[PDB]
C-alpha cells in the first residue's frame, strides 16, 4: 500500500476534506512488489481535468 | 535538494468514488498470542525467557481499518 | 520585525479557530554565537559511535 503523512490538513476546492500543507511524506510501491520509493517532499496539485 | 521528472500534461485519468462496492467484509482481528504484527525489542535480544516490556502496541482483538484495492472499468482490451 | 503577531485560521479537523504567535528579534553580537545541544543514546541500536 501507499501511505501519505503530514501535519496540516485542509479541505479541497469543492469542500471535501483532503488537502494537507507544508512539508509531507509519501511512500510508493512499484516493480510489481519490490520498489519502495519513499520521500518527504512537497506536493503541488495539478489543475487539469 | 532533489531531482526528479514530471509525467504528463495536466489531465488526470477519471477517478470515481464507488466505496459502496468496496464496503464488504473479511473480518480478521489481531492476536498477540499468534504474535500478529508486534514490534520486537529494538535495543537488545534475549533467549528462552519471558520478560515484561513497555512498548507501542495495538489493543488485542481490534478489528482495524481493513481496506482493499481493485482495478477500474474496462471493455475488452 | 520585533513584536510581530502571526495568526492563521484553522479547520474543524483540528478544531477550527486560529493559531497565533508573537515574536521578537535580537540583533548581532560582534562574535556571532551558536547554541549546540548534544544527546547520546545508549542501547537503542548497534553501539557504533
Ligand atoms: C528453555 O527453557 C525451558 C524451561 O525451563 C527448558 O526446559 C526445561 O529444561 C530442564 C533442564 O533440566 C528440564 O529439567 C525440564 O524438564 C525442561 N522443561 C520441559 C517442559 O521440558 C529448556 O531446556 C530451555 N532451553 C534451553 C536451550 O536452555
Amino acid at each position: 500500500p501507499a501511505f501519505m503523512l503530514g501535519s496540516s490538513v485542509g479541505n479541497f476546492s469543492d469542500g471535501k476534506m483532503g488537502r494537507f500543507f507544508n512539508h509531507t511524506l509519501v511512500l510508493l510501491p512499484d516493480g510489481c512488489g519490490t520498489l519502495l520509493r519513499a520521500f518527504y517532499c512537497i506536493l503541488e496539485p495539478r489543475s487539469g481535468n | 535538494v532533489d531531482v526528479g521528472p514530471d509525467s504528463v500534461k495536466s489531465a488526470c485519468i477519471e477517478v470515481d468514488i464507488q466505496q459502496t462496492f468496496f464496503d464488504k467484509t473479511w473480518p480478521r482481528p489481531i492476536d498477540v498470542s499468534k504474535a500478529d504484527g508486534i514490534i520486537y525489542p529494538q535495543g537488545r535480544t534475549y533467549s528462552n525467557i519471558t520478560i515484561t516490556y513497555q512498548g507501542l502496541f495495538p489493543y488485542q482483538g481490534d478489528h482495524g481499518d481493513m481496506y482493499v484495492y481493485s482495478a477500474g472499468h474496462a471493455t475488452g482490451t | 520585525e520585533d513584536g510581530d503577531y502571526y495568526r492563521k485560521q484553522l479547520s474543524p479537523l483540528e478544531g477550527g479557530g486560529w493559531l497565533v504567535a508573537s515574536g521578537s528579534t535580537v540583533a548581532m553580537t560582534e562574535q556571532l554565537q551558536m547554541g549546540f545541544g548534544i544527546t547520546v543514546q545508549y542501547g537503542t541500536d548497534t553501539n557504533s559511535v
